[PDB]
């Protein structure tokens, strides 16, 4: 209904359109690389000894 | 046995209860006896800005009750120099120019009527309502008011609430007993009507109308009408709690003493006239005025009793022939002819003639032919004997005028006309109202059979279930009557006891270490919940109702249990062992039963739980994170 | 003619955005990760059960110390628990019974909450005598407060049912910034690790990436078919996950500006109420309305495990900063620590 509102919407869509995007393959590779790089520091993936676990008889 | 006040926490419920009825205003509280007492106690003891205003009000109220003009001459000057003049000197006089001008002009002109300070009454009232009244509402005096009001609104009288003593009256439908109300010690009469007799003679409407008329008249504290303080009923009886009149009626005293002289009948006439004035000011016609319905107290003063045949004419005038043959007005006997108060003036003439002569003026040779008395009343004027004085002759002439156009008291000024009769030249009617004239007949202490009906010449029927419905709204308590009873008996001592108990509990609470403050709590107070129904498990817990939940705690623990408004499906009132209780239906088939200590608590808890659960459910529906989603 | 032209230009711009995104979609995350070994079955047990709340728990939030946590309940209370001992560090009675969210400041000095009162209340934990008192009441939203997250002790970000988010200066109590763009109630927000961006999910079935300092919406993601109830950043800040009433979780990548993965199963029809990543980001934990928590392989989209220890809706969850445990709060009034 509002002309100014529609102008604002068009400018926002311009902002969203004029960005630099990367290929999905590169983004997936980067995510997989982060997961692999930090797998060792994840106590839910690599179970820690119970002595180093605060929630197991400590 | 005695009155026990609820704990001050009752305020939380009561204040809202009264607020739902527009009863926490200045008019509603100040005009009540206990309300005025507590408000005045607050202003005098616990406030400084309002103390002189209340003292002024009280000085004016005591000035109004001064009898002679010289007492008022002295007291008006004292009031002016103490409450008006000095406040004007200190510029702290909060009153209009007109009021000071009126009072000073009457004083300089040496005119001192009893209503001299009425503008000051109005302006003191306007100065007390508001910030002072709000600060009173904030104080613990208003909490004590809530306690007393809960006690008042939880009255449920039974026979066991009265110690019943000797019979002071026998009728064809019941008896009147002298009794004492146990909680206050106030002496009363108890009129018990038998429902089986009522059924046999089809007089249910008469009893209901008697209760309604008693309710209409029992305010204002009329000294000359047998007024009602309470009405209740048992499966077999209807009971009115009335002014104690154990001196017998005037029919018996007429048969005993004989005819009364003019001077003796003048006393009874004046008191009955004041009673009739009180009734007519409230649009009531007694219609049954006769010596049998005029009762005497222990001192000889008289009252009108048995309002069964009275009716309200503020809207509709009657035409039916109701009364006792010999006292009914010509326009009364004529069925299909409207009339109002005029019947009572003619009946007054008849009864005064009977007191002077021993018989109704229209029953002349002991003829029991009712039609003969009718015939004499409707056609032939009464022959007033040579023994009568001319003043009394004019009084009876004017009262016994067969036409209403000429009848004394019906000519546009009412009882006032009868007061101005030359028969009452000597009477100061203020002294009549104050019961200052010596009664001509003082009943003997403790004597017997002073008030039986002339007819004492019995069967019984079963009582149907519908008949008990016919008496559903019979219970009634006159608030002004109960507050006056309490004020003159146990108000101060119970207040002192309760003060002291709450002080001791404050000591204990500040040695052991409030949950409702600082939050959005809607209401809080004591209620009993039911555990195992077979163990009679009732647990008294303090409940807090919040917009989304109802928590409860015991004495010594924080609330460890609650019930959410979301899971409440329905709130309903239900009878459990002859007691009104609350039943909550919970999501999941469960039930949650609550029990209150008083009727106002029950009604308010029901209202608030219903409002809270409905509003909270409607609100939760609109919140995506909180609402129930399909599964 | 101008409003019509603006509408047609907005349509053309949406088409251009979609075509750019499709020009970027050369492969899928499922193809990229097809070669890595599966995680197997993730089996976790309850080490602690936090008992105390008298009604539904709506939200919880771990402290940065990975030990203390705060929770908001239908009983009108916040509780700050020591998860190691199950002892209640603090029990805060709120001024409004309609609490919906809570947050633990990174310093551990403040907590925050709010709800249908349309106010974000900031509670100081260390006062003069050591009591808990309301230090601030941020008022400005015209709708219920759905989520809030501290940037530091002096700035906080809130989301509201008035379709807006906001950045507040706690000291002055002012709305320094308003993030407007959603067309439905904002349900959840998540801060990026560097706290210069944040994402918000809303009932308009869209998520939005905003620049905190600039106060603008940088990106808008669609794809969900119903309300987005929860949102969580991937630990490196380049991706995020959303849980929705459509019974699916979704992984979106920022630099590719589109959706990377859907986490769903034909036997799961109820909605998701909370989402969180494990420390490395390999596991995606999601709370469901069927009383369970599902642990997904974030890289391969397979369901790795289930935490089934609640008798009612799992309304919130959260992994510690050290990744040692995951807390779950439910409509059954209990919190449970899992690993
Ligand atoms: O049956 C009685 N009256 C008829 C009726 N009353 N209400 C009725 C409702 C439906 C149908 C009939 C009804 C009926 C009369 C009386 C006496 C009889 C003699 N004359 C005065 C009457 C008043 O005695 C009172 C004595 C001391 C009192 C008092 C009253 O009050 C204050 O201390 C006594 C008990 C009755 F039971
Ligand atoms: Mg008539």
């Amino acid at each position: 209904a509002s002309i100014a509102q529609a102008r604002k919407l068009v400018e926002q869509l311009k902002m969203e359109a004029n960005i630099d995007r990367i290929k999905v393959s590169k983004a997936a590779a980067d995510l997989m690389a982060y997961c692999e790089a930090h797998a060792k520091e994840d106590p839910l993936l690599t179970p820690v000894p119970a002595s180093e676990n605060p929630f197991r008889e400590k | 046995k005695k009155i026990l006040l609820p704990e001050p926490s009752i305020r939380s419920v009561m204040q809202k209860y009264l607020e739902d009825r527009g009863e926490v205003t200045f008019e509603k509280i100040f005009s009540q006896k206990l309300g005025y007492l507590l408000f005045r106690d607050f202003c005098l003891n616990h406030l400084e800005e309002a103390r002189p205003l209340v003292e002024f009000y009280e000085e004016i109220k005591k000035y109004e009750k001064l009898e002679t003009e010289e007492e008022r001459v002295a007291r008006s000057r004292e009031i002016f120099d103490s409450y008006i003049m000095k406040e004007l000197l200190a510029c702290s006089h909060p009153f209009s120019k007109s009021a000071t001008e009126h009072v000073q002009g009457h004083l300089g002109k040496k005119q001192v009527p009893p209503d001299l300070f009425q503008p000051y009454i109005e302006e003191i009232c306007q100065n007390l309502r508001g910030d002072v009244f709000q600060k009173f509402i904030e104080s613990d005096k208003f909490t004590r008011f809530c306690q007393w009001k809960n006690v008042e609104l939880n009255i449920h009288l039974t026979m066991n609430d009265f110690s019943v003593h000797r019979i002071i009256g026998r009728g064809g439908f019941g008896e009147v007993y002298g009794c004492r109300k146990a909680d206050t010690g106030k002496m009363y009469a108890m009129k018990c009507l038998d429902k089986k007799r009522i059924k046999m003679k089809q007089g249910e409407t008469l009893a209901l109308n008697e209760r309604i008329m008693l309710s209409l008249v029992s305010t204002g504290d009329c000294p000359f009408i047998v007024c009602m303080s309470y009405a209740f009923h048992t499966p077999d009886k209807l009971s009115f709690i009335l002014d104690l009149m154990n001196g017998g009626d005037l029919h018996y005293h007429l048969s005993q003493h004989g005819v009364f002289s003019e001077a003796d009948m003048r006393f009874y006439a004046a008191e009955i006239i004041l009673g009739l004035e009180h009734m007519h000011n409230r649009f009531v016609v007694y219609r049954d005025l006769k010596p049998a319905n005029i009762l005497l107290d222990e001192h000889g003063h008289v009252r009108i009793s048995d309002l069964g045949l009275a009716c309200d004419f503020s809207k509709k005038k009657p035409h039916a022939s109701v009364g006792t043959h010999g006292y009914m007005a010509p326009e009364v006997l004529q069925k299909g002819v409207a009339y109002d108060s005029s019947a009572d003036w003619f009946s007054l003439g008849c009864m005064l003639f009977k007191l002077l002569r021993g018989h109704s003026p229209f029953r002349q040779h002991k003829t029991k032919d009712k039609h003969e008395i009718d015939r004499m009343t409707l056609t032939m004027a009464v022959e007033l004997p040579d023994s009568f004085s001319p003043e009394l002759r004019s009084l009876l002439e004017g009262l016994l005028q067969r036409d209403v156009n000429r009848r004394l008291g019906c000519l546009g000024r009412g009882a006032q006309e009868v007061k101005e009769s030359p028969f009452f030249r000597s009477l100061d009617w203020q002294m009549v109202f104050l019961q200052k004239y010596p009664p001509p007949l003082i009943p003997p202490r403790g004597e017997v059979n002073a008030a039986d009906a002339f007819d004492i010449g019995t069967k019984g029927i079963k009582l149907l279930d519908s008949d008990q419905e016919l008496y559903r709204n019979f219970p009634l308590t006159i608030s002004e009557r109960w507050q006056q009873e309490v004020a003159e008996t146990v108000f101060d001592t119970i207040n002192a006891e309760t003060d002291r108990l709450e002080a001791r509990k404050k000591a204990k609470n500040k040695q052991l270490g409030d949950y409702a403050l600082g939050k959005d709590c809607i209401m809080h107070g004591y209620m009993s919940k039911m555990g195992n129904p077979f163990l009679t498990q009732w647990q008294r817990r303090y409940f807090y109702l919040f917009p989304n939940r109802l928590e409860w705690r015991g004495e010594g623990e924080a609330p460890q249990s609650l019930l959410t408004m979301e899971e409440i499906q329905s709130v309903e009132e239900t009878q459990i062992k002859e007691r009104k209780c609350l039943l909550l239906k919970i999501r999941g088939g469960k039930q949650f039963i609550l029990q209150c200590d008083s009727d106002p608590e029950l009604v308010q808890w029901k209202k608030e739980l219903r409002d809270a659960y409905r509003e909270a459910q409607q609100l939760v529906q609109r919140v995506p994170k909180m609402k129930n989603k399909p599964r | 003619s101008e409003l019509d032209q603006l509408r047609q230009e907005a349509e053309q711009l949406k088409n251009q955005i979609r075509d750019a995104r499709k020009a970027c979609a050369d492969a899928t995350l499922s193809q990229i990760t097809n070669n890595i070994d599966p995680v197997g079955r993730i089996q976790m047990r309850t080490r602690r059960t936090l008992r105390g709340h008298l009604a539904k728990i709506y939200a919880m939030h771990w402290g940065t110390d990975s030990r203390l946590l705060v929770s908001a309940s239908q009983d009108g209370k916040l509780i700050i628990w020591d998860s190691y001992t199950t002892n209640k560090v603090h029990a805060i009675p709120l001024r409004s019974s309609w609490v919906m969210t809570c947050a633990y400041a990174p310093s551990g000095n403040y907590v925050a909450c709010g709800g249908l009162d349309n106010i974000c209340s900031i509670y100081n934990l260390k006062t003069r005598e050591g009591n808990v008192r309301v230090s601030r009441e941020l008022a400005g939203h015209t709708g219920y407060l759905s989520c809030c997250r501290f940037l530091d002790d002096n700035q906080i970000v809130t989301s509201s049912g008035d379709t807006t988010c906001a950045l507040w200066d706690i000291e002055t109590g002012q709305q320094t910034t308003t993030f407007t763009g959603h067309t439905g109630d904002v349900m959840s927000l998540s801060l990026a690790p560097d706290t210069r961006l944040f994402v918000s999910g809303a009932c308009d079935a869209s998520a939005k990436l905003w620049d905190v300092r600039e106060g603008m919406c940088r990106q808008t993601f669609t794809g969900h078919e119903s309300d987005i109830n929860a949102i969580c950043f991937f630990p490196n800040g380049n991706a995020f996950a959303t849980g929705s009433d459509d019974a699916t979780c979704r992984l979106f990548d920022l630099r590719a500006d589109q959706e990377l993965m859907t986490y769903s199963h034909d036997n799961i029809i109820c909605g998701i109420t909370s989402v969180s990543f494990s420390k490395s980001g390999r596991l995606l934990l999601a709370g469901y309305d069927d009383f369970n928590c599902n642990v997904w392989d974030a890289l391969k989209a397979d369901r790795a495990g289930v935490l089934a220890g609640h008798d009612n809706r799992v309304s919130c969850l959260g992994v510690t900063d050290d990744g040692m445990a995951v807390a779950t709060g439910s409509w059954d009034s209990f919190l449970k620590i899992w690993n």
